[PDB]
């Protein structure tokens, strides 16, 4: 049994611009086993219409997934990624930084 | 440039919860073109790229047949490996398998591979010459002897050196306006002052394909991973990739720092320097 | 195109 804890990045598909439609991305990578819960949050509440890639893996056998949802960034709205896994004492929440 | 066709398979057991999950994915270079998921509705091999969607009912029926045979082999493997290591019925376990071939610039065979892992580590692998096996422990030796007795290497090698390469060439030819192009990274540098004695320089690569890239920071042409920050290459979600690397520098000294970009789509490595 | 030859461990 190896157990590896996920790395998480939260970012947009295109450079972010208020009122312009785009995609919000949560990339989880480096993990094992494969069972993992990923939600995208808007102002604290889960977004329903989220898609994910098919499970694949790297040369070290660790897994990766991309979760993504169509969104329009605005002034007031905050976006985050919540991830749960057997290696985490409780779900990790990672805020979307617009620069990054 | 050189190319690859790779298949990836994942099987996970479900204690007290019936049949194991099974996911199969195929790639040309970094482009996914087929998938199968046991949790999905079709229970067929499905297309994931436009150019493969032009193959006939023959291709799909047979790929479905063979992907179900993988699934069944993996179903038996999870029981066998539970036996070999005498693990309880209580835990979930995972098998993974990757095989594929590489070709060079001429599309001639270059290398082939077949790797198998249990529970996240190497179990058994085909060696370079495609004639013999590397087994990680005494349980995997049992497997190696069975696979020598069945001359599995020989027919696996026939596939990797023949079939794999022959279908790679065809996929390259059919999907050429999207497999045979390299997208040069779009680059820019940001400068963000943190104080009156320090600034952050961040080097960006966007919209590139394939995913293989190198971003290095140098100071007077000398390597610099002191106080670098590098993220993992990540997918945009439209078939292209992204990556950045950041360094924090004395103010007034921006111009001592260079960001170097190596990518297949570039005729030569870029240098970037912060110009105000 | 898949390999037709996978064998149990």
């Amino acid at each position: 049994m190896i157990q590896r804890t996920p790395k998480i990045q939260v970012y947009s598909r295109h450079p972010a611009e208020n009122g312009k439609s785009n995609f919000l991305n949560c990339y989880v990578s480096g993990f094992h086993p494969s069972d993992i819960e990923v939600d995208l949050l808007k102002n604290g509440e889960r977004i329903e219409k989220v898609e994910h890639s098919d499970l694949s893996f790297s040369k070290d056998w660790s897994f990766y997934l991309l979760y993504y949802t169509e969104f329009t960034p605005t002034e007031k709205d905050e976006y985050a990624c919540r991830v749960n896994h057997v290696t985490l004492s409780q779900p990790k929440i990672v805020k979307w930084d617009r620069d990054m | 440039g050189s190319h690859s066709m790779r298949y990836f398979f994942t099987s996970v057991s479900r204690p007290g919860r019936g049949e194991p999950r099974f996911i199969a994915v195929g790639y040309v270079d970094d482009t996914q073109f087929v998938r199968f998921d046991s949790d999905a509705a079709s229970q067929r091999m499905e297309p994931r790229a436009p150019w493969i969607e032009q193959e006939g009912p023959e291709y799909w029926d047979g790929e479905t047949r063979k992907v179900k045979a993988h699934s069944q082999t993996h179903r038996v493997d999870l029981g066998t490996l539970r036996g070999y290591y005498n693990q309880s019925e209580a835990g979930s376990h995972t098998v993974q398998r990757m095989y594929g071939c590489d070709v060079g610039s001429d599309w001639r065979f270059l290398r082939g591979y077949h790797q198998y892992a249990y529970d996240g580590k190497d179990y058994i692998a085909l060696k370079e010459d495609l004639r013999s096996w590397t087994a990680a422990d005494m349980a995997a030796q049992t497997t190696k002897h069975k696979w020598e007795a069945a001359h599995v290497a020989e027919q696996l090698r026939a596939y990797l050196e023949g079939t794999c390469v022959e279908w790679l060439r065809r996929y390259l030819e059919n999907g050429k306006e999207t497999l045979q192009r390299t997208d040069a990274p779009k680059t820019h540098m940001t400068h963000h002052a943190v104080s009156d004695h320090e600034a952050t320089l961040r080097c960006w690569a966007l919209s590139f394909y394939p995913a293989e890239i190198t971003l290095t920071w140098q100071r007077d042409g000398e390597d610099q991973t002191q106080d670098t920050e590098l993220v993992e290459t990540r997918p945009a979600g439209d078939g292209t990739f992204q990556k950045w690397a950041a360094v924090v520098v004395p103010s007034g000294q921006e111009q001592r720092y260079t960001c170097h970009v190596q990518h297949e789509g570039l005729p030569k490595p870029l240098t970037l320097r912060w110009e105000p | 195109l898949l390999w037709n030859g996978p064998i149990a461990v």
